[PDB]
RNA sequence: AGAACUGGCGCUGCGGGAUGAACCGAACGCCGGGUUAAGGCGCCCGAUGCCGACGCUCAUCAGACCCCAGAAAAGGUGUU
RNA sequence: UAGCCCUGAAAAUGGAUGGCGCUGGAGCGUCGGGCCCAUACCCGGCCGUCGCCGGCGUCGAGAGUGGACGGGAGCGGCGGCCCGGAGCCCCGCGGACGCUACGCCGCGACGAGUAGGAGGGCCGCUGCGGUGAGCCUUGAAGCCUAGGGCGCGGGCCCGG
């Protein structure tokens, strides 16, 4: 860990299995982005046992928890080092990415800001010679 | 009958000084009474058999 | 919601009779087994006694 | 009634409430077999109105105790009377056990037309109970144990098994 | 009677009852009477400002039983654990299901 | 499942307006913190008539208000109106009352403040009377709308009084069997 | 085929009825511990591997659990 | 007379107390002590809806469910020679977080759903006015990916 984000609780998350879309298994013209079933027979929407689960709002994580990283922060992507200096009251909390986009030039730069102000960028490797 | 009764009897509290509760009630639960057996011992009586 | 007849001091603070209902309650019920032994002891003792 | 477990006797007494009409009625008395008091307090109020014109309504209880035999360890001679209903017509019925109390008498009865009769609870009704004294026994299931000097052994024992280790290496011998 | 079982409750069934599942309303919420502050606040007009007068006037069904039954939300008991029977006919005819007496003491302390 | 009914849990009011005049939203959050905090029942009422529609606030007249105000104890209070203040043509001379309203007219508060008396807003009614001490507050004629005259039982019931929908007044529109004992029957 | 009264299915999953639209329990945000209903506890199959109580019954077509998926009159010195 | 059994009792693929099997019962009748588990019930966590509300006092000087002064008379108390009197802080010049008020906080109850109806979408696609002193040949869009994540989800972001 390269820095420390202030209290990091135990991140419990209800499921970590990625809802997936009913017949995507079977079938490639459907993408496994979901849809929910509203076929008037079918045993998913009138939610047999022992098939594909359907999200509803108790799988909602704990808000205190929501939008954590694996490593405790929160991630707030930026383009360059104007608005690289609007997290510097929150650097214990929230962390930094590049956008994809940021040439290696400005992004050797940026991530130079980022250790002078103390802030976490998640991937301060990328995109090097 | 009651609403008669009732009003005058209201104000027959207000010259003796009660509290007479002239509001009707359901029927309570019975009171813990006494029976007496005086003398004589209770009848022991036996389901009859059946005859057609 | 601590479970007053489970610990006391909930029950002191709902109810303060309740301490002295339960000393009461504990210190007669060790002169009646303090009496109930010394008694029982005493009818094998003469008959210890006797033999 | 389920005649759930061993039962036992109560004593109920009963009057019909004082009317207008009539004041203090002469306040009748049953010998009901039940599991508990609630049941015996109901069957009462099944037995009376089928012989006089009372109910719970305009009825009390003004007794309800446990009744029980006076001679516990004494080896006693029943014989009762039934009126249980049968799957065509009912019939009544004289019936003889022999115990050591009363409602382990009845208990037996209603085991025993359960068991021969298949006769349910609710449609069996205990009419009188009493004690006999020997010779005066008309069964000659329960006269065979009159006999002064009686022996018999005990063959072919068989009980206790999983309960000693299922796989043995000993064939159990019933004596 | 055919959904309910019901009997005459002694002095500890409702003492057990009152503190450790009793519950009160305010105006709409179930609240933990956990002070004696919380009864007198609301039902002490009555003058059964305390919890062991809260018990006086529910078991001596006293004058002010309707005010003081109708402050404790119902009673939300626990699965009876030692096992029902049959809870579908009468307890008379073997079941549950109706007046029982006295027994409902035995049957709260295997529901509270 | 527990039985008590579904229905219950869901009230139908407002909340907040549904305007996004920036000059209304902070007449609300001066009111709904007197609301919460001085315990005086006018801020209440104030403060729910600031959230109703156009139609829930109905324009109030010039002498709807004085004739409300000739009562007797009226003779110093002031007149809270939520919503505006037109004027009547048929009043000839108006006595020197202070008002109080959104958007008064032109010609309305000429007339008011020839008379001599003195128009406020709600804020400057906030500063003057916190607990709302010595207001009368008044309200349009809100069913006095052209489309309540539309409601009612039917216009082909018995003594319905309802006014139907024709599309132009006259001979031969809706006006010949249902409305004449001559032609089929009259409702 | 057609009515009445209440519930249900249709719109509704879950436990039990091997299987099942409607039967019996019971209604559902996502979980951990506790307990039960209806049902059950030889082995498939979680739990009787209790030193369970009392009787009844032998079939060369035994019998075995609401709805519910097979039967009657008559007869039997077969046993009780 | 009535319990169990038997006779009465015959259908076409091979077959059904569900199956295997079961006879001091794994059968029938009447019962007991246990024990088993539903998404039900009880306690707890968390999401959401609904309901009742809370804080504009950021008031480390704010303090108030009764409040001042200044006089007519009395005490108990603080400094006695029984006469007696407002001190505005300061040796520390100090004292977290907050409140997009469309935000935040707290308590309590509840959550099935076809047709249908509403709400929220920082879900998504193309184009316009504004706006990011945005981004880019030191590599845009697209496409690929056993790479890393977030979101209950629609989806999105990042590495190669
Ligand atoms: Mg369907």
């Amino acid at each position: 860990a390269a820095l420390r984000p202030l209290v990091k609780p135990k991140i419990v998350k209800k499921r970590t299995k990625k809802f997936i879309r009913h017949q995507s298994d079977r079938y490639v013209k459907i993408k496994r982005n979901w849809r929910k079933p509203r076929g008037i027979d079918n045993r998913v929407r009138r939610r047999f046992k022992g098939q594909i689960l359907m999200p509803n709002i108790g799988y909602g994580s704990n808000k205190k928890t929501k939008h954590m990283l694996p490593s405790g922060f929160r991630k707030f992507l930026v383009h360059n080092v104007k608005e690289l200096e609007v997290l510097l009251m929150c650097n214990k909390s929230y962390c930094a990415e590049i956008a994809h986009n940021v040439s290696s030039k400005n992004r050797k730069a940026i991530v130079e800001r980022a250790a002078q102000l103390a802030i976490r960028v998640t991937n301060p490797n990328a995109r090097l010679r | 009958k009651r609403v008669k009764e009732n009003d005058q009897k209201k104000k027959e509290a207000k010259e003796k000084g009660t509290w007479v509760q002239l509001k009707r009630q359901p029927a309570p639960p019975r009171e813990a009474h006494f029976v007496r057996t005086n003398g004589k011992e209770p009848e022991l009586l036996e389901p009859i058999p059946y005859e057609f | 919601k601590k479970n007053p007849l489970k610990n006391l001091r909930i029950m002191l603070k709902l109810n303060p009779y309740a301490k002295t209902m339960r000393r009461n309650t504990i210190l007669r019920q060790a002169r009646n087994h303090k009496l109930r032994v010394d008694k029982a002891a005493a009818a094998a003792a003469a008959l210890q006694a006797k033999s | 009634m389920k005649a759930s477990g061993t039962l036992r006797e109560y004593k109920v007494v009963g009057r019909c409430l004082p009317t207008p009409k009539c004041h203090t009625p002469p306040l009748y008395r049953m010998r009901i077999f039940a599991p508990n008091h609630v049941v015996a307090k109901s069957r009462f109020w099944y037995f009376v109105s089928q012989l006089k014109k009372m109910k719970k309504s305009s009825g009390e209880i003004v007794y309800c105790g446990q009744v029980f035999e006076k001679s516990p360890l004494r080896v006693k001679n029943f014989g009762i009377w039934l009126r249980y209903d049968s799957r065509s017509g009912t019939h009544n019925m004289y019936r003889e056990y022999r115990d050591l109390t009363t409602a382990g008498a009845v208990t037996q009865c209603y085991r025993d037309m359960g068991a021969r009769h298949r006769a349910r609870a609710h449609s069996i009704q205990i009419m009188k109970v009493e004690e006999i004294a020997a010779s005066k026994c008309r069964r000659p299931a329960v006269k065979q144990f009159h006999d002064s000097k009686i022996k018999f052994p005990l063959p072919h024992r068989v009980l206790r098994r999983q309960h000693k280790p299922r796989f043995t290496t000993k064939r159990p011998n019933t004596f | 009677e055919p959904y309910i079982a019901w009997g005459y409750p002694n002095l500890k069934s409702v003492n057990e009852l009152i503190y450790k599942r009793g519950y009160g309303k305010i105006n709409k919420k179930r609240i933990a009477l956990t002070d004696n502050a919380l009864i007198a606040r609301s039902l002490g007009k009555y003058g059964i400002i305390c919890m062991e007068d809260l018990i006086h006037e529910i078991y001596t069904v006293g004058k002010r039983f309707k005010e003081a039954n109708n402050f404790l939300w119902p009673f939300k008991l626990s699965s009876p654990r030692g096992g029902m029977k049959k809870k579908t006919t009468h307890f008379v005819e073997g079941g549950d299901a109706g007046n029982r007496e006295d027994q409902i003491n035995r049957l709260i302390r295997r529901m509270n | 499942g527990v039985d008590i009914r579904h229905n219950k849990d869901r009230k139908v009011r407002r909340k907040e307006p549904k305007s996004q005049d920036i000059y209304l939203r902070l007449l609300v959050k001066l009111y709904r913190f007197l609301a919460r905090r001085t315990n005086s029942t006018f801020n209440q009422v104030v403060l729910k008539r600031l959230f109703m529609s156009r139609t829930n606030r109905p324009p109030l007249s010039l002498s709807r208000m004085i004739r409300k105000m000739k009562l007797p104890g009226r003779e110093n209070k002031t007149a809270v109106v939520v919503g505006t203040i037109t004027d009547d043509v048929r009043v000839q001379e108006v006595p020197k009352l202070k008002v109080c309203a959104l958007r008064v007219t032109s010609r309305a508060r000429s007339r008011i403040l020839r008379a001599g008396g003195k128009i406020l807003t709600f804020d400057q009614l906030a500063l003057d009377s916190p607990k709302g001490c010595g207001t009368v507050l008044l309200s349009g004629p809100r069913k006095g709308r052209e489309v309540y005259r539309h409601f009612g039982k039917a216009p082909g019931t018995p003594h319905s009084h309802t006014k139907p929908y024709v599309r132009s007044k006259g001979r031969k529109f809706e006006r010949a069997r249902g409305r004449r004992a001559s032609r089929g029957y009259k409702n």
